[PDB]
């Protein structure tokens, strides 16, 4: 039983992991953005 | 319970497996936007601008080695008894000591025999003094008897330390008469354009420090190659011409480097390669070398070293010692310092 | 179910923080490098055990400190290190994290987990080089540390603070003996008291990675892995993390230690370190001295194992108990590094191959097994009941020899050779099975009592358990009394006599005879 | 670029690179000899920077004819070898290069010898028993499908051919891919396998991996990993159960002690090199199984002058899940294979795994064979009258229970012209447990050498005017 | 003047200093590691000087967090410990620091540890006995007064007990005091053995001088000299009869061994420093009598892998002038002190030194305890009725001689309240000549234990 | 390929070839003698062993 629910939550979290995956794609930008701002000393927008 | 226990650990596998890769891919593009932001030459002045500012605000320090104790006295007296000769000896006497102490440099490492016998340790000075007037007493001028003679009454831990003294007084010799002529910076600017040509170029280095072979045969390479052309300072030809001459077992951009560092010596400065991303303002120059000067107290002498990769700041190295600044060098932390 | 929330709140957390200014560095460049060891020109004001980093995220240790270099041990990834790299001093001594958040993981020597569970979080860091307790923070040891083997905990008693060794030759039992009493740790986790509790600490060298995962497993299946942590230097670790392992575990246990918790900690083995260190002197060219072994490989092993001790209780009263493993060739305990740890520790329990095949398991030979904390490391009880078994064992390996001539032995010696026979089947323990102090007690008062004089040899440890499950069953109060009281009260005995009476008409032995009277 | 040789000794090279073109460590250079009897590429292994841009490198051919001077091309990655599907079948040498078709393999995917083992949390122990069919074996030291398998024993006890018997009995009808790594022993026997495992139908499930003795030591000592590269791709990459065959892995330490004086390391204890059991270390831990990935590995251990106290055979029982211990002395009594019964051990004999009635069996037999030794001094000088009789009843057990562990090998026969047999496991339980009980006390004992199950037995017996 | 440090190297460290400041052989320098953590100052005494201004030294203390360049002070002088009437009661380190009170004695005399034996001049050239006052001692194994006695003993077995003794009759007898040296001291048993002197009141009659396990080899190698050290006061200065405790001495030739290893000298057999005999010679010799006054050395010594030929023990018994072994057997007895009667041997049991009535009756005992041993076995397997009369005459003989062996011990009084007894040389002559002539065999075995001369034991069998 | 071990107990005795059959071995076997040979000494170092 503990192999079986294993195998089935390993299926489930790896789908669900590819979809937050797809989901987080988005705000990259923005984190991006600020680390290059942090690492200049001076914001920059793009 | 550990199967529950297993479910939350892969679970939280999965979550740090995508913490890396949105940081992975985070990064990554924060490197794009800054390689495009910096590409303008205003963005390198305000980075170069910024980092003299840290420098400013950062607290004040403090704090040839391969010599052993009894060599480097030694060397101390020789220096001491050179300056008071070169002093009274001006310019043109200089050149003609600095030749004449070469020459005895190069007799003394051909003759092995003669080299061994004036180095060994000895408690008195008037049996090596009497062999040296017996050997050279009017073949070479007074003062190089005087120096000479000095340099074979002192202690040295190992012979080839006499040698060694003997080419750093001729050394300083050639220095103290560029110092007369006044164009020491141009010297100094030479010697460090030479020691970066060497350096690039490997394989010119190897085949000049192939001692082996004939001396004059490799300087008159050196004279007809690099550096015989007509924006080359003459003294600072001269002292390449002599490392070269006389080198033995050294790599030769690292003899043309000691030149150097021993030429900013000179004067008491430090140097400081400074590996900026793009030419500096003249502004700017002064500021880095004023700010150096106060953080290590000693003048500094600054010595760029232009590279694209650095993308900004100053990779500053003086004496063992780097601040760096580059934004290369951000981009490489930000990137290893994720989870 | 990961939501996407703390995907982000973590890396925007990094990120908004990426606070990363200049600072001044001393830096110094790999001159030469080879079989894990870099020398290093430049760092002149770097500290000897200075802990150095690489190019790449590679760390070394700085241990040879030269007018030209510094000879520095690389502590992994050794084929990264090239002639020309940067290294940088982060102007710290080895130090590695402590805390209650280590129970229960896998870490290597820099306390980095390996087991793939995550991060540790810290309570403090601690450096291993720390002096141990100086002769006047301690106090005489007192606590028994019960290992719930009936061999240890009668013959060779482990008090809490001492250094026990377990010496033997490959494959009999040593890390079987480490095992049980970590896993025999568990009922006094369970009680919940810090005067109770044993954290543990289990230092790995050397050892293939499957192996560590076996042990993981055992201790996983008996629960002691809520109180235990795994320091693994596995096989193809560099010298530098073998030559670490145990001071990690020190430093760890040392931490739990001057908090007033107890501690024991288990070397496995003490002999693949010294190996190791070996290694790394040989490579950096100090003088070699017997087998090759550097000036203070004594030095080493005394350091290390100087750290377990009992505190006085004006420093809270902790204790670490050390249980190095020593592996022994042809059973040579007069080599040079089993001489140095026999000569370091309280104790030792020599494991012996040919006990083994016999059939006596745990293999310690009782003969040469001692612990100096003896009595002192007991309780009343135990004291008590196990006071005759040295003499009973030894005057019976001497009339081993007369087994088949019963007809001329006098009464009193074929008496002898009897219990004695009882007595050794007696100590006899399967394995992953530790006994609770007071089961030890009565198992012993039915050896040494002559109980099992009726009982023939072949049935003793059967006897014995199934009587310890009918105590347990149905006259718990026996052991009650014991364990609350650590001593075996006249009433107690006499119940517990007429309980063994009662259960020996009711018991069946293998051939039919009858075990009564 | 490009180095020059400074330096030639024995199979080590000193090598000078312009600055900045030093190579990494464990890269692989390329030098020319053109003597006309020798001429060659020499393959050299980069094994430490000297500094200065000088780098002392191991050869992994002959060095005969090399010249100082030189030119030295780095190719700027380690020794890698060809892996997949195409390997097996093939025989190739420690450099990746085919032997049996030249050329064949140099367009495969290529892999570099250099790997680190697997990650801990990877690690899953094995239990699980792997039944062979040998007596002594499937008894005693019961092996590990997918664990670690070590057969020990000093010069001509019996390794190669229990080798060869473990290939005929396991590989035969193994589903997976085997590789078999002949590590610094005889040609004569590499050709030998080669023949037998092609005349057998094995061959083509079968990758072979030669450095023999005659070679220089860089090979002995790449050749290992070489091979454990291949057995990697295929447990990692395909996804199939391997065997791996290594003969003999003491060669490996062996090549790197033969070297390790002339690198500039001083000597460890025995001679040894001190980096002895770092480098067993990482090898040995490259060969392992994985979580759901399946390796199992059979090595034999050579132990130098039969001393099991070496360093060398003493590091390596440290990696092993069973071993299989061969005795000169039970060699010399003609009892084949010549296994030592109170030495051999195994992770999976206990209760749990093995059942109630072996561990008893096997437990039984250990003892009586431990009484046996005890008491074979005392039969020595006073004789064996003197004993008591039950002490006299176990001599005879004893010598019965020694004689019946040995067997008539498969891979035997050419050295005695008996048909192989080949043993259950639990005819062997059965049989040991009446043996230990007395019911053949009545037998001669020369009625339990060299057969198989009861029923072999009871024809012997037979044979010898007994029943 | 002040040097700076040069090579670190393990406990080794290699200092320079300038062209005429350079230190003697063995001075101690002091070194200063200011790294928080392993903030300390390093003692280190010089063992080579490797000329152009460099010597060799050997740390006393961990070099971790030690930097190169720092300033290394010269002191002027070997390492030196305190001494006087001051450190008794206290316990210090083989530098002289105290460890139960830090910064105590720093005020006394402090003396030099390298320091030569006795002109050979001023030697006491006759051997003399020292009385202790125990029967088993002074009959079967005299103390030579200024002579080393080797002690043997597994745990258990009373030897601290008989350390106890030692200093409580050396205190009260002889009106003299005891240093016990910790050679490789566990620091649990030292702490045992504080608390324990402590308890037993004769702490103040000792002076405590530990080098432990987890200190480098040089601290350990030195120790013994320290505490010599303190002895050679007590015995030249305040003209005091000194009872010096060494324990371990083999972990002295190790760590001597271990010193010789570091500083790259070649070992000479079985891997032992070359200098082996000549650093046991030093040691030993120091322990003499002189002036009238003596030190009186009782050492552990560890035999590797039981070999008597082994070169460290094959040294040191050079030197050793009795030997006591404390058998478990006999402390399972209830003999005490548990010493074994007939392993235990004095190489003054002569009639030259001892006089012909003493030789006489040690050697009656010492063969009837032998028969008796021999029939140990015969009365154990196949019981004493199978013995014949003469053989049950001497048993009964035997067990009465070793029973009046025993003796209450003046350390006892703390686990019995019964104290101890000093029994005259001469009384315990006579009474072992009357045993070994069977004039008490008709008393019972009970009367014989834990008793001091014949008034004593006629006094307790009139209590029977 | 195997040895021949010779000992000077064996020859003292009169075993000449002093060939010392427990600890002597050829690796090749039966594949180095005549089908003659190979039937006729099938055994005959295990039997000289045992
Ligand atoms: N009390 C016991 N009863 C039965 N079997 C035991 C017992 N203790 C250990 N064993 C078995 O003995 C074998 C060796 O045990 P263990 O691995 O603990 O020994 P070791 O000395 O640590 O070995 P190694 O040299 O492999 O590290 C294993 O099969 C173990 O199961
Ligand atoms: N099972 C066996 N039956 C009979 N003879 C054997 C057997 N095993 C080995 N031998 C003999 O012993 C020799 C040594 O065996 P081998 O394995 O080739 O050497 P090693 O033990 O060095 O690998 C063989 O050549 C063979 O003659
Ligand atoms: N003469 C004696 N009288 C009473 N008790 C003794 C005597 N001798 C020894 N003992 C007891 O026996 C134990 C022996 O331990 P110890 O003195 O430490 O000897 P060891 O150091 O050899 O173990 C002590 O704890 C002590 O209580
Ligand atoms: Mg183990
Ligand atoms: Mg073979």
């Amino acid at each position: 039983e503990v192999a079986q629910t294993l195998t089935q939550a390993d299926q489930q979290l790896s789908a669900q992991g590819d979809q937050v995956r797809s989901g987080l794609e988005s705000s990259v930008d923005g984190l991006s953005a600020k680390l290059a701002s942090r690492i200049l000393g001076v914001d920059v927008n793009s | 319970a550990q199967g529950a226990q297993q479910i939350q650990l892969m679970r939280q596998q999965l979550i740090r497996q995508l913490r890396t890769g949105l940081g992975a891919e985070a990064v990554n593009k924060a490197a794009e936007i800054v390689r495009a932001h910096v590409a303008d030459p205003q963005a390198q002045s305000a980075t170069v601008d910024r980092f003299l500012s840290e420098l400013e605000q950062m607290a004040p320090s403090s704090v040839t080695s391969r010599l052993r104790a009894a060599s480097r006295q030694s060397l101390a007296a020789l220096v001491e008894k050179f300056d008071s000769v070169a002093g009274g000896l001006d310019a043109d006497g200089l050149t003609n000591l600095a030749d004449e102490l070469a020459s005895v440099a190069k007799l003394l490492l051909s003759e092995t025999a003669l080299n061994k016998h004036l180095a060994e340790p000895t408690d008195d000075s008037a049996p090596k003094v009497r062999l040296l007037e017996r050997l050279l007493s009017d073949k070479v001028s007074a003062t190089t008897l005087d120096l000479l003679r000095t340099a074979v009454s002192n202690r040295w831990s190992t012979e080839s330390n006499l040698i060694d003294a003997v080419e750093h007084t001729a050394r300083l010799a050639l220095l103290k008469r560029a110092e007369i002529a006044g164009e020491v910076d141009e010297v100094e600017e030479q010697l460090f354009r030479f020691g970066r040509v060497l350096d690039a170029e490997p394989r010119l280095s190897a085949l000049l420090s192939d001692y082996t072979t004939p001396a004059e045969g490799r300087v008159a390479l050196l004279d007809k190659a690099l550096t015989g052309r007509p924006g080359v300072n003459q003294t600072a030809a001269a002292l390449l011409s002599q490392t070269v001459g006389l080198l033995r077992g050294e790599r030769a951009d690292e003899a043309v480097i000691d030149l150097a560092e021993l030429a900013v010596s000179r004067r008491g400065e430090v140097v400081a390669h400074v590996s900026a991303a793009a030419e500096l303002s003249d502004a700017q120059r002064t500021r880095l070398t004023e700010v150096l000067s106060r953080i290590y107290g000693r003048p500094v002498s600054v010595q760029l070293h232009v590279d694209p990769e650095l993308l900004g700041g100053l990779s500053i190295t003086v004496g063992d010692e780097v601040i760096d600044g580059s934004i290369a060098s951000r981009l490489a932390a930000a990137q290893t310092g994720l989870p | 179910t990961i939501s996407a929330a703390d995907i982000e709140g973590a890396i925007e957390d990094y990120v908004s923080s990426f606070s990363a200014d200049t600072e001044r560095e001393e830096i110094g460049t790999v001159i030469d490098a080879g079989d894990g060891i870099a020398h290093v020109e430049g760092l002149p004001s770097v500290m000897t055990q200075e802990l150095l980093e690489f190019p790449g995220g590679v760390l070394g240790v700085a241990l040879n400190l030269d007018e030209h270099s510094v000879g520095a041990v690389i502590l992994g990834e050794f084929e990264k290190i090239e002639e020309g790299q940067q290294v940088k001093r982060t102007g710290e001594v080895l130090s590695v994290p402590v805390g209650d958040a280590f129970l229960g993981r896998v870490v290597n020597p820099l306390g980095q987990p390996i087991d793939g569970q995550g991060d540790i979080a810290a309570e403090t860091r601690r450096a291993l080089e720390l002096q141990a307790p100086s002769v006047v923070q301690r106090q005489s040891v007192s606590e028994p540390l019960q290992t719930g083997i009936k061999a240890i905990d009668a013959m060779t008693p482990i008090g809490r603070g001492q250094r026990q060794l377990i010496i033997g030759d490959r494959k009999t039992g040593k890390t079987a003996v480490c095992v049980d009493t970590i896993l025999n740790q568990r009922e006094a986790w369970l009680t919940g008291d810090p005067k109770q509790q044993v954290r543990c600490v289990y230092v790995a060298i050397g050892q293939k990675g499957t192996t560590i995962a076996s042990v993981k497993r055992a201790l996983e299946e008996g629960g002691a892995m809520e109180y235990t942590t795994i320091v693994a230097a596995p096989a193809s670790d560099a010298a530098g993390f073998k030559w670490l392992a145990p001071y990690t575990g020190s430093a760890i246990g040392q931490h739990w230690m001057y908090n007033g918790k107890h501690v024991l900690i288990v070397f496995d083995d003490l002999s693949k370190q010294a190996d190791a260190y070996r290694a790394i002197s040989l490579l950096l060219r100090r003088p070699p001295g017997r087998e090759a072994f550097p000036g203070d490989v004594f030095y080493l092993h005394s350091r290390l194992l100087e750290r377990c001790a009992k505190l006085s209780d004006e420093l809270g009263g902790g204790s670490m108990t050390g249980l190095p493993i020593i592996e022994t060739k042809a059973n040579d305990i007069s080599a040079f590094i089993p001489t140095n740890v026999i000569s370091i520790t309280d104790g030792q329990c020599f494991l012996e191959s040919d006990l083994f095949n016999q059939g006596v398991r745990p293999a310690i030979n009782v003969g040469v097994s001692v612990s100096r904390v003896g009595g002192a490391a007991q309780i009343k009880a135990m004291k008590e009941v196990a006071g005759s078994l040295r003499l009973d064992l030894s005057q019976y390996r001497e009339l081993e020899a007369f087994a088949a001539f019963a007809s001329d032995l006098d009464a009193a010696s074929k008496a002898q050779l009897d219990r004695g026979a009882r007595l050794v089947e007696l100590l006899k323990q399967p394995q992953y099975s530790p006994l609770a102090v007071e089961e030890q007690v009565v198992a012993i008062f039915l050896g040494t009592q002559g109980h099992l004089d009726s009982v023939p040899v072949e049935d003793v440890q059967r006897f014995e358990s199934e009587l310890l499950e009918h105590v347990k069953a149905s006259h718990s109060d026996i052991f009650d009394g014991i364990r609350e009281t650590k001593k075996l009260s006249e009433e107690a005995e006499e119940k517990l006599v007429s309980v063994i009476n009662e259960f020996k008409k009711g018991f069946q032995a293998s051939d039919g005879s009858s075990v009564v009277v | 670029t490009a180095g020059r040789v400074v330096r030639i000794t024995g199979p080590v090279v000193d090598v000078e690179f312009p600055r900045g073109s030093v190579p990494e460590l464990f890269n692989a250079l390329h030098a020319e000899i053109t003597f006309g009897a020798l001429a060659k590429t020499l393959t050299l292994e980069v094994a430490q920077h000297l500094g200065d841009s000088l780098v002392r490198c191991i050869s992994m051919q002959p060095t005969d004819g090399l010249v100082r001077g030189v030119e030295v091309t780095d190719t700027g990655a380690s020794i890698s070898v060809p892996v997949g599907d195409g390997v097996k079948g093939h025989v190739f040498n420690a450099l990746g290069d085919c032997l049996d078709d030249p050329g064949y393999g140099k367009d495969f995917e290529h892999w570099s010898i250099h790997r680190k083992p697997p990650a801990f949390s990877d690690l899953e122990p094995r239990t699980e028993m792997l039944e062979t069919g040998l007596k002594v074996v499937d008894l005693l030291t019961p092996y590990v499908r997918g664990g670690k398998i070590a057969l020990f024993g000093g010069a001509g006890v019996g390794k190669t051919v229990l080798i060869q018997e473990m290939i005929n009995r396991i590989a035969r009808n193994f589903g997976g891919t085997s590789v078999f790594a002949g590590v610094g022993e005889r040609t004569r026997e590499g050709n030998d396998l080669w023949v037998e495992l092609a005349d057998a139908n094995v061959l083509k499930d079968t990758a072979l991996v030669f450095g023999q003795m005659d070679e220089p030591p860089g090979t002995r000592m790449r050749v290992a990993l070489s091979a454990l590269t291949m057995a990697e791709f295929f447990r990692d990459e395909q996804g199939q159960d391997v065997l791996l065959f290594i003969d003999n892995i003491f060669r490996f330490t062996q090549a790197g002690s033969e070297v390790s004086t002339l690198l500039g390391r001083m000597p460890s204890a025995v001679g040894y090199q001190p980096t002895l059991a770092d480098e067993m270390g990482e090898l040995q831990e490259r060969i392992t199984s994985t979580r759901g990935r399946s390796i199992t590995s059979m090595q034999a251990v050579y132990v130098p002058a039969d001393d099991y106290t070496d360093p060398a055979p003493a590091t390596t029982f440290a990696h092993l899940d069973a071993t299989t211990e061969l005795s000169r002395a039970v060699f010399s009594k003609g009892i084949f294979p010549a296994v030592d019964p109170l030495a051999s051990s195994s992770t999976i004999l206990d209760p749990a795994i093995v059942g109630d009635e072996h561990y008893r069996v096997a437990q039984e037999v250990i003892r009586i064979l431990q009484r046996y030794k005890d008491l074979q001094d005392i039969i020595a000088i006073l004789g064996i009258d003197e004993l008591s009789e039950e002490d006299k009843q176990l001599v005879n057990r004893a010598r019965r229970i020694e004689r019946f562990l040995s067997q008539n090998m498969m891979a035997a026969e050419q050295f005695t012209g008996q048909p192989g047999s080949t043993v259950p496991l639990k005819e062997t339980i059965e049989a040991f447990d009446k043996l230990t009980k007395g019911e053949f006390d009545h037998l001669p004992e020369q009625a339990f050498f060299l057969i198989g199950g009861l029923d072999d037995l009871a024809k012997k017996a037979e044979s010898l005017g007994a029943k």
